């Protein structure tokens, strides 16, 4: 099928700005509106590294728009994790270089519940002390993670790009064992990428509720992020999503 | 063509 790691090393996308006015109100609606822009411009970066992703360009179109929009919730959050993670020890929630989640911010946000439980992923980066090198091979296992009930237009070549990936992120994991042995941690990892689900499933139904009452909230969505969730939004709610887990229940 | 197609044809 195939080092696929090193180049995922080097197409990691660029940190962005928030682009957040600290001289205007922190009110809910301006922080999820600032929060809601920063996901717009970073979806425009996880689109241009999927493209560059290996094996991704073998899946038709149809199913290349598929994932991104299954699992654009995944990847910013696994994304919003590492950043903790790397630059605050996960002390707090980096969005951006300009905005940085405190106890203030997340009560601010009405937020403070969700933001919790994206801070004990974090947390987890910590206790395992997660390496880019798994991090980037699990971002892409998350990609990877939800499919249409009725599976994919081409399941196969999907189930060999994922399986590919899998067998990644089990040569990584002997570079970091305990004894000598490294099946221990590949578990700690499929756990916590399972684990993004029901986090996720949380987050979106939150991003769900703001966007079918926007106007009436008054928060703002870029056009990148209203058409995903237009298109995301009755697949999720009709139950035609498939979480794929390395572990059942 | 939707947002996505575009960034992924382009
Ligand atoms: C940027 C960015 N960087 O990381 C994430 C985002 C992001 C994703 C999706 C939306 C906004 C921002 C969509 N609107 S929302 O769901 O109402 C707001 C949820 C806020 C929130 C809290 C915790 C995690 C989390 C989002 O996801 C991670």
């Amino acid at each position: 099928y195939f080092s696929p790691v090193m180049v995922l090393e080097n197409i990691e996308p660029e940190i962005v700005y928030a682009g957040y006015d600290s001289s205007k109100p922190d009110t809910a609606e301006n922080l999820l509106s600032t929060l809601n822009r920063l996901a717009g411009k970073q979806m425009i970066q996880v689109v241009k590294w999927a493209k560059v992703l290996p094996g991704f360009k073998n899946l038709p179109l149809e199913d290349q728009i598929t994932l991104i929009q299954y699992s654009w919730m995944s990847l910013l959050s696994f994304a919003l994790s590492w950043r903790s993670y790397k630059h605050t020890n996960s002390q707090f929630l980096y969005f951006a270089p300009d905005l940085v989640f405190n106890e203030e911010k997340m009560h601010q946000s009405a937020m403070y519940e969700l933001c919790q439980g994206m801070h004990q992923i974090s947390l987890q980066f910590v206790r395992l002390q997660l390496t880019f090198e798994e991090y980037t091979i699990m971002k892409v296992l998350l990609l990877l993670s939800t499919i249409p009930k009725d599976g994919l237009k081409s399941q196969a070549a999907f189930e060999e790009m994922r399986t590919n990936y899998i067998k990644e992120l089990r040569k990584m994991v002997t570079k970091s064992p305990n004894s000598g042995q490294s099946w221990q941690r590949f578990y700690q990892l499929t756990k916590l990428l399972d684990s993004m689900h029901d986090l996720v499933s949380d987050l979106l139904e939150f991003c769900f509720y703001t966007f079918r009452e926007s106007h009436a909230l008054k928060v703002e969505f870029p056009a990148m992020l209203v058409e995903i969730i237009s298109d995301q939004l009755p697949k999720v709610e009709s139950g035609n999503a498939k979480p794929l887990y390395f572990h059942r229940k | 063509k939707s947002l996505l197609q575009q960034l992924l044809t382009e």
